[PDB]
């Protein structure tokens, strides 16, 4: 993977090197150049994963994730390109290296073959993000939103480590190329039941599961849109690599104790459904959504079939994109009307036409318009929690219903109606803007064709 | 009622409550010598007597 | 519009003496800033 | 204060600390440690304040009340022994005397009685003399007989200094008793380990040092005892608010910085004998002192504090005075985690 | 845990047994690691000091960079010399004390049994 | 072992609790500690003297030397603060807690 | 740098530099009394020198080009509209009060440092120890409040137990008509709205509580307006007194090397002049600090230290 | 932006836990997580112990 | 103290009722003496009543709660038969919440007590069924 | 009187009034145009198309194709000689040591 | 001639700067020199040449 990092270390210095009005364009470009040469991980084989090296390996579950992380990376740049115009050079430069540092803890966290290095970089990922969220944020919350969202992960995770360092004293090697063939079975104890609660609260925390998910809409009202677009869209796929790199060792104990995370997981989507229906602010609406998908993602990866897993990283996939687009549309709206409130700025078709049809797409794409991926990992995901018991499917049925029901009135209040009189300062469509929308959108439409590339270890 | 009080309630709050109360009590010292050699004594004779860690 | 910066009222905050101000800790003034805080008669007698 | 009479007393300190070094005697070691009290002693007094006198008498009464304990224990190691090697004790009662007496001296709690109001009476540069070199005779002399220390006292010790340094930490807001309360928690965590595998104690002691080494250079190069003023500190230099922020972030705990180096290493040396909720205690107690240390960051980098009118002035005269080694402290502050196997040239 | 090792013969960097070793090559990406240090290091003290920082004090650089490698090859020449020094007394002691250790047998998947748990 | 032994440490702890009981006043606290050494002092020369060793004979009387090299200090910790208060009560020894 | 504490070791004794021609001299009194060339007049004949008085812009001059910044950089305050309306909300007179202390401050320091390491004695004009008495007339004129007043005690009080007292004083003894006449044929339009009261609480503080506590520590010669004309008898009053009066006599070696080290490094001086006492009338927000320290950067010969700007003429930078 | 602000921000510092707060909380909180949880598991105990004994059919469930 | 904890784990759990309580009173005795030792010690009684007066009262507080937690961890047993079950134990431990919260006068004390030395009786209860060690001694 | 004096906040900086060809970028309008084309030509006509093309003529992703083809070969040969097409056991049953019952 | 004095680091101080070269270049040589004879020692100590 040296051939990924060391461009990420070298646009380092680029992004040091560049001049005082030449440091996005250079990044954007050389970033996009990166993003190109990713598409050489799909060199994939149906039997054995890409092995690069000792340290560093990519199945056909990370890939996916990878070229998403670093394609994500020049659309946070052009998405937080605006406001940072009247901010020092210096401090616009730092900015700059907090996302490329990001990036590249990001892809050392996805291909890392031992799990120790995995842990190590995967909350070597939470320095940047707590440093752009209580630096770059544009409220006093944002300190708050400092402690939640650090306070809460490392909380899951500090026990976590231990019990990772005892597997190193159990199996003698935490490499996931060797665990897949010297795992042993769990047996019923309650030595085994801590060490499955200590090996699953952090990536618990990290989804979030419903009772930890305070942290999320804290955390996301006022973060800079950067820090939105990978906190939503990337940051929170960590718990998912998480359980599809971990319950291998958990087994068979996870069969007859996941039931209350199952039961927790259902009951709170329904109810982050139903607050996202009797909300006001689109960040904390977009935020709840969020929520309630990573509870499905919880329960699909819980029941671990094939088809759970297909659907769950489709959904993964899906949900990153929509959400960050999803924050691309909010972060326009609170650029030009200074708020954030939903009631406020009413009737946007009526002066913003190509937004309304951005607004369109990304609300028909949130609630599962087939034949679109988010309808493909959602549909996988309603059959394996139907496989688990039927009467899941009841407790699909009425959020099925609800996550339609606010996803278009999010739109419908915020793009339909009279519009408001008393403001006057709605800017027509920068090209920048639209660029950034259809560069979200298109690879969105563009994997419902091929979608064995992004179906998981196991297509 | 239930994300934004009780949820927020029962593990932050909680904890953060617990921590601002023993934090409160341990650093309310009034810089007394004397009071820090009581302390002193009581712990040897807590250490050697109760405890018994001379077996 | 512009991001939220900390007024006299954060930085006072701050200020106390201690972090949380006790029922105890309501006289404790804060050390200063530059770290600086009968001879005897005698009657030489007639006798 | 005379430069060569100073010169003398720090040479009389390094040398009642080579002394226990190198000491092969009970009595050596003694004379070493009365020679480091009485040399560090007008060190606290350079100021001649009302504090610094409070301070060292509170300093000098409890390490006088170590040092006497730690004769009685030598004494009666002596007496059921009939020698002088610095090697195991043969008798439990002379290895209460001595932990007790090491105890005191290190400021380990409950004994932590004396180390915030000492580290708050002295300038800046004694209270990097104290909490640095103060630290490492009494590491040696727990290095020599852990043979025999119980296990139970020194545990107890080490988890109640952890979860008393931490709670302290929660509630001050001078910067001399933060730094106190984080070396108590720090001790805590270095002699939790020390009869697992002394060589985790002294790599926790040799980061430990080089951190709160490197805190004090810059609380010294700001000439900032105060959280207001560190503050403050963003308008003279942006660069002085990356470097506070990046070291008291590596005395956090948090990866890729070197704190969480030594620390995670404790549990690779304690899940091997099977202690498994004592790691997970103190690692709760060292996200409480991470707790403090962000309240800190807080204050100093991350939010940019009002400033007053005058410090323009100081925006036209640079910076000359002399930081011993500061870039070459906080490097190896910050980064030492990719060169982690180095532990081993300490075996 | 070595100090017996380190018992006979004492402060010693390097004994004579380190020089029976294969030296670390200059090559070494532990070395450049080292060497990056000394290099932002000098980036430190031309930034604190209100100085150019990629340009002012050269001989400063070059004199980190070579005090980083120098102090940096001498630790790990002491490092691999200490891992050689654990494996060789790890083969002795098993060479040493066979009866409180035998061999095992691995028997083949035909014969040994294991319990399915259906998931479902 | 004996019985002068046991009066010997006896008096040490009870010197200790002595010193570790303030009672308003520093010097009558390093009286304390002095009689703590001189326990210690005492307990050390009957143990050689017992015990016939001779080449240790010189740390009894060593230590005491060493001892009254700290005690002068603590009568120089004493005016010092008689050069700041009037007395040398240690309950107005309390400037050190904010 | 140039002195520490390897030179004291090597010998580098004070007290060998300092002859009998070694005497601080400052001369101070009322607003126009004549002093301007005066304390001129002890430099010209008595081979000293005598530093001009401590203006706004004194350190810009002293660093840098010499040329004296603008308002926005340095001071961000004003005489000339502190003479129009002393009474303004934003208290520019306590932020034009505050940077002429400063500026006092940074002159006694420069000219003990020039004593101390040449051992030529200097003239000052209305040294640190003569300023407050300005500021009782601001309080006396209701031109500022309680609390700037309390700032400005506590600065000075942490900022003074450091110093030294000078050997002599120079007082001109002008009557509060004859100054008032020559203030109204100054010519200048922008001081012409000096009250009498503003002279009269002047010359109150400066005689009532300045002069018992002057008195002792050094040597104060009381002259008058009239004879402040004739240089000679001054310099026979300077050349024929006895050095007794202050702790000028109980310092040795050590101690002025002490005062050498703290003087000589100029942050050191300047670190209490901003302690974090929040005042209403100095705290600068923070937007504007950083915009106005953004503004200074650009300044040239200001991004750099002092001999590290190549946009000023600086050769050999890459082997400095 | 005064009823933005007392919706969300001005509910737990004006929040005191009362007999009323607490009851409703504990009604609706852990009230139908105990119920789906027993619904759920004696659904699972049906099914396992058809499949077990062969009675449930499954002919044709290859996918799963 | 060594011999208090071994004497309450001496006997079977939910066998006999008053000697198990009388040994987890005896033990939060000690307790209680322990924490008004270092209470009088660091804070200064305002007088000798007072200070015998604080100490009774957390004797007091600290007694009942080893009797209580005892007692109801013994009819807990006893009642479901369950010997080897942490449940008991988690109910023995809200039961000394609600004693602090009633020695306390508070009542979101006594529910945050109840979870937390529940929570740590469970702990304690299957740190004796698996045999966890606080203090491990050294093995490698 | 007036507390931490601070400069007015500035007011919504407006981009189409000094650059009605601005396409939100910055204010040189070479840089916006340069931003622009480099956006336009490295983000859709090199990553999309490119990459399009790319994965759709991927050369047998996990084999799946081959899959068909053996598969295709194999019923091929059980069909011709009368063997079941899938087996109960996946592995030999005479190749197991069954545990004793 | 910029400022009006002459500050201390406004002139190059070639004694100091040659004595960091010389230092650097000695240690360079000696690194060299080092393990030269660390690796010629090490095939003669093993015979593997
Ligand atoms: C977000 C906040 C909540 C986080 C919750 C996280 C999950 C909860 C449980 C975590 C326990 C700590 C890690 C244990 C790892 C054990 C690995 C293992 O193999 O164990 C077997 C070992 C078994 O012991 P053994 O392996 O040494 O014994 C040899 C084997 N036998 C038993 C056969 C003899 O388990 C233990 O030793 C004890 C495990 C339980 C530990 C209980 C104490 C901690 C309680 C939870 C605290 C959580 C943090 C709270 C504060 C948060 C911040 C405010
Ligand atoms: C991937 C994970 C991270 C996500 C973010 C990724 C960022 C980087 C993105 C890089 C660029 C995009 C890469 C993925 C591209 C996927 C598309 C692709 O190439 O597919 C290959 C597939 C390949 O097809 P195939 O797989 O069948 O071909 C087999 C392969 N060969 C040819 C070798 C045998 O392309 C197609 O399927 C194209 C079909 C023809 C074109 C469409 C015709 C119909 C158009 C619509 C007509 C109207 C219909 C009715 C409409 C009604 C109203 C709605
Ligand atoms: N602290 C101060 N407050 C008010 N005015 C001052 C202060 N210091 C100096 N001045 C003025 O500075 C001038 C001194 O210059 P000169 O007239 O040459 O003596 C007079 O106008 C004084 O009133």
């Amino acid at each position: 993977m040296l051939k990924y990092i060391i461009p990420t270390m070298m646009l380092m210095p680029l992004t040091w090197l560049s001049k005082n009005s030449m440091i996005w364009i250079n990044t954007t470009l050389h970033s996009l150049l990166i993003s190109l040469t990713s598409l050489l991980l799909l060199n994939q084989f149906g039997d054995n994963s890409l092995n690069f090296s000792l340290t560093f390996f990519s199945d056909s579950l990370s890939t996916p994730l990878l070229i998403l992380t670093m394609w994500l990376l020049p659309l946070m740049l052009m998405a937080s390109q605006h406001h940072l115009s009247k901010e020092n050079l210096a401090r616009k430069k730092l900015f700059i290296s907090m996302l490329i540092l990001l990036q590249l803890f990001l892809i050392m966290t996805f291909t890392a073959t031992e799990l120790i290095f995995f842990y190590i970089m995967f909350e070597a990922t939470l320095v940047p993000t707590l440093i752009i969220i209580t630096r770059w944020g544009n409220q006093t919350e944002r300190l708050n939103a400092g402690l939640y969202f650090l306070f809460y992960t490392l909380a899951g995770s500090l026990p976590l480590l231990v019990a990772l360092i005892y597997i190193q004293n159990t199996m003698g090697s935490l490499n996931f190329l060797i665990l897949q063939y010297w795992v042993q079975p769990m047996p019923n104890s309650w030595s085994n039941t801590f060490m499955w609660l200590a090996c699953m609260m952090a990536f618990m925390v990290k989804m979030p599961l419903y009772g930890l998910h305070l942290w999320l809409p804290k955390a996301h009202v006022e973060a800079p849109i950067a820090g939105s677009m990978v906190l939503a869209a990337i940051l929170l796929k960590l718990g998912g690599y998480g359980m599809m790199r971990i319950t291998l060792l958990l087994n068979p104990i996870t069969d007859f104790m996941a039931y209350p995370f199952i039961m927790l997981s259902l009951w709170g989507m329904i109810m982050t459904s139903s607050i996202c229906l009797r909300q006001t602010d689109l960040k904390s609406l977009i935020a709840y959504s969020s929520v309630s998908h990573m509870a499905l993602v919880i329960v699909a990866i819980l029941i671990q079939t094939p088809w759970s897993y297909m659907g769950a990283t489709a959904l993964m996939i899906a949900h990153g994109l929509t959400s960050s687009m999803l924050f691309c549309l909010a972060n326009s709206n609170y650029e030009r009307v200074h708020s954030r409130t939903m009631i406020l700025a009413r009737g946007l078709q009526t002066l913003l036409p190509l937004m309304a049809a951005w607004w369109l797409l990304a609300s028909l794409t949130n609630l599962a318009l087939p034949p679109s991926i988010n309808l493909i990992g959602e549909l996988f995901v309603v059959m394996s929690t139907f496989s688990w018991s039927n009467i899941t499917i009841i407790l699909m049925g009425l959020n099925m219903v609800i996550t339609a029901l606010y996803s278009l009135y999010m739109l419908i209040t915020t793009q339909r109606g009279k519009h408001t009189h008393h403001i006057n300062n709605i800017l027509p469509s920068f090209t920048r803007e639209n660029a950034l929308m259809s560069l979200h959108m298109l690879p969105l439409l563009l994997l419902s064709l091929n979608p064995k590339i992004i179906l998981g270890p196991l297509y | 009622l239930l994300d934004l009080i009780w949820l927020e309630t029962i593990l932050p709050k909680t904890i953060s409550l617990a921590q601002m109360k023993m934090s409160t009590t341990i650093t309310s010292q009034k810089g007394l010598i004397k009071l820090y050699f009581l302390s002193f004594l009581i712990t040897i004779l807590i250490s050697t007597t109760l405890l018994n860690f001379h077996e | 519009a512009r991001q939220w910066q900390p007024d006299v009222e954060w930085a006072e905050q701050y200020g106390g003496a201690v972090m949380y101000p006790t029922k105890e800790t309501a006289h404790w003034k804060p050390p200063p800033w530059n770290d600086v805080d009968s001879n005897l008669t005698l009657n030489f007698g007639p006798q | 204060m005379n430069p060569i009479i100073l010169i003398i007393i720090l040479m009389t300190v390094m040398l009642g600390t080579i002394i226990v070094m190198i000491s092969t005697h009970w009595l050596l070691i003694w004379i070493g440690f009365e020679m480091n009290m009485l040399a560090i002693i007008p060190i606290m007094m350079k100021k001649h304040n009302p504090r610094a006198t409070e301070a060292s008498t509170k300093y000098f009464l409890t390490q006088s009340t170590a040092s006497m304990l730690l004769m009685m224990a030598i004494i009666i190691n002596l007496m059921f022994s009939g020698q002088w090697t610095v090697m195991k004790l043969f008798n439990p009662m002379a290895s209460m005397l001595m932990t007790m007496a090491l105890a005191m001296k290190l400021g380990m709690a409950p004994f932590h009685f004396w180390v915030p109001e000492v580290t708050q009476g002295i300038p800046l540069s004694s209270g990097l003399i104290l909490l640095t070199w103060q630290k490492l005779a009494p590491m040696s002399v727990l290095y020599q007989i852990l043979p025999s220390i119980n296990l139970d006292l020194i545990l107890t010790l080490s988890i109640l200094s952890i979860t008393i340094g931490g709670w302290g930490g929660l509630n001050q807001t001078q910067l001399r008793k933060i730094m106190a309360y984080s070396s108590i928690a720090h001790m805590g965590w270095m002699t939790a380990v020390l009869l697992y595998n002394p060589t985790m104690t002294l790599l926790n002691l040799i980061i430990y040092i080089i951190m709160t080494s490197t805190m004090f250079t810059l609380f010294m190069a700001n000439s900032t005892t105060t959280t207001l003023s560190l503050s403050h500190t963003w308008n003279k230099a942006p660069i002085m608010t990356i470097l506070v922020l990046i070291t008291l972030l590596s005395m956090g705990g948090l990866p890729p910085l070197s704190g969480f180096m030594p620390k995670w290493m404790i549990i690779q040396e304690m899940t091997k004998n099977d202690s498994i909720i004592l790691p997970t205690l103190m690692a709760i107690t060292a996200l409480l002192n991470l707790y403090f240390y962000m309240r800190l960051t807080y204050s100093t980098a991350l939010t940019m504090f009002p400033s007053t009118n005058n410090m323009k002035m100081k925006w036209q005269f640079p910076t000359t005075k002399r930081m011993t080694l500061l870039p070459t402290m906080t490097v190896l502050s910050t980064m030492l985690l990719p060169l982690t196997p180095i532990l081993s040239i300490l075996e | 845990m070595m100090t017996g090792r380190q018992a006979r013969a004492p402060l010693q960097f390097l004994p004579d047994e380190a020089r029976s070793l294969p030296p670390p090559k200059l090559t070494d990406p532990r070395l450049a690691y080292i060497g990056f240090l000394g290099y932002c290091s000098g980036l430190i003290d031309n930034a604190i000091r209100r100085r150019p920082v990629l340009s002012a004090g050269l001989h400063r650089q070059f004199l980190y960079i070579t005090s980083f490698v120098f102090v940096g090859y001498y630790l790990l020449k002491r490092q691999d010399y200490m891992y050689a020094v654990r494996d060789h007394d790890m083969f002795s002691y098993i060479k040493s004390h066979p009866e409180d250790f035998p061999e095992k047998d691995k028997k083949t998947y035909r014969e040994v049994f294991e319990e399915f748990h259906p998931v479902r | 072992m004996s019985l002068v032994y046991m009066n010997i440490m006896m008096a040490f702890t009870v010197s200790l609790t002595g010193l570790l009981m303030y009672r308003s006043h520093l010097m009558s606290s390093l009286l304390c500690l002095e009689g703590m050494m001189l326990s210690l002092f005492i307990l050390a020369t009957l143990m050689i003297l017992n015990s016939h060793f001779t080449l240790a004979s010189m740390m009894p009387i060593i230590l005491l030397v060493f001892a009254a090299c700290e005690a002068a200090l603590g009568l120089s910790l004493l005016v010092m603060v008689s050069n700041t208060y009037g007395t040398d009560y240690v309950q107005n020894l309390n400037l050190l807690q904010c | 740098l140039q002195y520490g504490p390897l030179a004291y070791i090597l010998g580098e004794k004070t007290t060998k530099k300092m002859t009998e021609n070694s005497k601080l001299i400052t001369v101070d009194g009322n607003i126009c009394s004549g002093k301007s060339k005066l304390a001129k007049e002890v430099a010209e004949k008595l081979g000293l020198k005598h530093f001009p008085e401590a203006g706004i812009h004194y350190a810009d001059s002293t660093t840098g080009d010499g040329k004296p910044l603008p308002v926005r950089f340095s001071g961000n305050c004003s005489l000339e509209k502190f003479y129009d309306d002393p009474k303004s909300n934003d208290g520019n007179s306590y932020r034009l009060q505050a940077w002429l202390y400063a500026s006092r401050l940074l002159q006694y320091a420069d000219a003990l440092e020039h004593l101390l390491s040449t051992g030529q004695g200097v003239v000052l004009e209305r040294s640190i120890y003569s300023d407050f008495v300005f500021l009782e007339a601001m309080y006396r004129q209701g031109f500022i409040r309680k609390q700037c007043v309390d700032h400005y005690n506590q600065v000075k009080k942490v900022t003074v137990c450091e110093y030294l007292p000078p050997h002599v004083v120079i007082y001109v003894d002008v009557p509060v008509s004859e100054v008032q006449s020559r203030i109204q044929k100054k010519g200048n339009p922008h001081e012409m709205k000096i009250t009498s009261a503003y002279l009269q609480d002047i010359e109150n503080v400066y005689k009532g509580t300045f002069l018992p506590e002057m008195s002792e520590k050094c040597e104060v010669l009381q002259y008058s307006a009239w004879e402040a004309e004739d240089a000679e008898k001054v310099v026979e009053d300077i050349q024929y007194l006895k050095y007794d009066k202050g702790p000028w006599l109980d310092q040795d070696d050590r101690k002025l090397h002490n005062l050498r080290m703290l003087v000589q490094d100029k942050l050191e001086v300047l670190n209490y002049t901003s302690i974090p006492v929040f005042l209403p009338e100095v705290t600068i927000g923070a937007h504007q600090s950083d915009r106005v320290f953004q503004e200074f950067t650009e300044l040239p010969g200001r991004k750099y230290r002092a001999g590290y700007n190549e946009d000023v003429g600086d050769k050999w930078i890459w082997l400095k | 932006i005064r009823w933005t602000c007392a919706r969300s921000a001005n509910v737990y510092p004006n929040f005191r836990p009362n007999t009323k707060t607490s009851l409703l909380g504990a009604l609706f909180g852990i009230g139908p997580l105990i119920f789906w949880y027993y619904v759920f598991k004696t659904d699972r105990d049906r099914k396992e112990k058809l499949i077990q004994e062969g009675k449930l059919d499954r002919t044709f469930n290859i996918s799963y | 103290a060594k011999t208090l904890l071994h004497q309450y784990w001496d006997i079977p759990e939910g066998t006999e009722c008053h000697r198990k309580t009388y040994a987890a009173t005896s033990i939060g005795g000690a307790s209680g003496l322990v924490v008004s030792a270092y209470s009088v010690a660091l804070k200064t009684p305002t007088s000798f009543l007072e200070g015998v007066a604080r100490t009774g009262r957390y004797t007091f507080t600290a007694a009942a709660i080893g009797a209580i937690f005892g007692l109801t961890s013994c009819i807990s047993a006893q009642v479901r038969e369950k010997p080897d079950d942490p449940l008991n134990y988690l109910i023995g431990g809200c039961a000394g919440g609600l004693t602090l919260g009633a020695r306390t006068r508070s009542y979101g004390i006594g529910a945050a007590a109840c979870a937390y030395m529940g929570l740590t009786a469970a702990l304690v209860k299957m740190g004796q069924l698996e045999g966890w060690k606080v203090f491990a001694e050294p093995k490698v | 009187t007036l507390r931490w004096q601070e400069d007015p906040e500035p007011e919504d900086e407006n981009l189409y009034e000094k650059n009605p060809d601005s396409h939100g970028y910055d204010k040189d309008p070479a840089v916006d145009v340069w931003n622009m084309r480099v956006v336009f030509f490295f983000g859709f006509s090199i990553v999309l198309v490119l990459g399009s093309t790319f994965v759709a003529y991927l050369p047998d992703y996990r084999m799946q194709e081959w899959a068909r083809r053996e598969a295709e070969r194999l019923v091929k040969y059980r069909e011709a000689h009368g063997l079941p097409l899938m087996e109960s056991n996946c592995f030999d049953p005479s190749k197991i040591q069954l545990p004793e019952d | 001639k910029f400022y009006i004095q002459e500050p201390p680091h406004g002139s190059p101080n070639w004694l100091k700067v040659g004595l960091t070269l010389g230092t650097s270049a000695f240690l360079w040589i000696y690194l060299i020199k080092q393990h030269n004879e660390d690796v010629l020692e090490y095939k003669r100590r093993n015979g593997l040449e």
